[PDB]
C-alpha cells in the first residue's frame, strides 16, 4: 500500500533518529 | 505499549497546529517536504468520515500496517528514481524531516513551560526554566 507506506516512511526516518539517539 | 507514544510523535509531526486532527493541507506539506507531489489518503483512514484524521484513526492504520512498506519508503527517498539512494538524497529527506521534528519538539517545550504562544518569561522565570 503506497498510502500507508507514505505514512510509514516518516515513521521509519523518525525511528532511525530515535535509535541513533540511544547511542 | 510504548509503540503508541511513538505513533503519537508520528501523528504530531503531521498535526502542526496541534488541534488533534490531520487536515488534507497538513498532510500535503509533509508529502511535499519528502519530494512528493491526497483526498483518497485522508478518506482511507477516516473512520468517522468527517474529512480529517484524528489520532485513534491514525493509530488503527499504523497498527494495522504492523516488507512492502520499506520499498515505498525507498521510492520516496530515491528522488531521481535511479534505483539508489545517494548521500545527498538521504541527507535531504532526513534534514527536512529532522528539522520539522525539532520544530515540533520546540513547540512542545514551549507549551510545557507555560508560555504556550504569545506568552513571555522574565529573567527570574528564565533562570528557573533554563536550570534544574
Ligand atoms: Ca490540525
Ligand atoms: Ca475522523
Ligand atoms: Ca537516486
Amino acid at each position: 500500500e503506497v498510502t500507508v507506506g507514505k505514512f510509514y516512511a516518516t515513521f521509519l526516518i523518525q525511528e532511525y533518529f530515535r535509535k541513533f539517539k540511544k547511542r | 505499549e510504548e509503540q503508541i507514544a511513538e505513533f503519537k510523535e508520528a501523528f504530531s509531526l503531521f498535526d502542526k497546529d496541534g488541534d488533534g486532527t490531520i487536515t488534507t493541507k497538513e498532510l500535503g506539506t509533509v508529502m511535499r517536504s519528502l519530494g512528493q507531489n491526497l483526498q483518497d489518503m485522508i478518506n482511507e483512514v477516516d473512520a468517522d468520515g468527517n474529512g480529517t484524521i484524528d489520532f485513534p484513526e491514525f493509530l488503527t492504520m499504523m497498527a494495522r500496517k504492523m516488507e512492502e512498506e520499506i520499498r515505498e519508503a525507498f521510492r520516496v527517498f530515491d528522488k531521481d528514481g535511479n534505483g539508489y539512494i545517494s548521500a545527498a538524497e538521504l541527507r535531504h529527506v532526513m534534514t527536512n524531516l529532522g528539522e520539522k521534528l525539532t520544530d515540533e519538539e520546540v513547540d512542545e517545550m514551549i507549551r510545557e513551560a507555560g508560555i504556550d504562544g504569545d506568552g513571555q518569561v522574565n529573567y527570574e522565570e528564565f533562570v528557573q526554566m533554563m536550570t534544574a
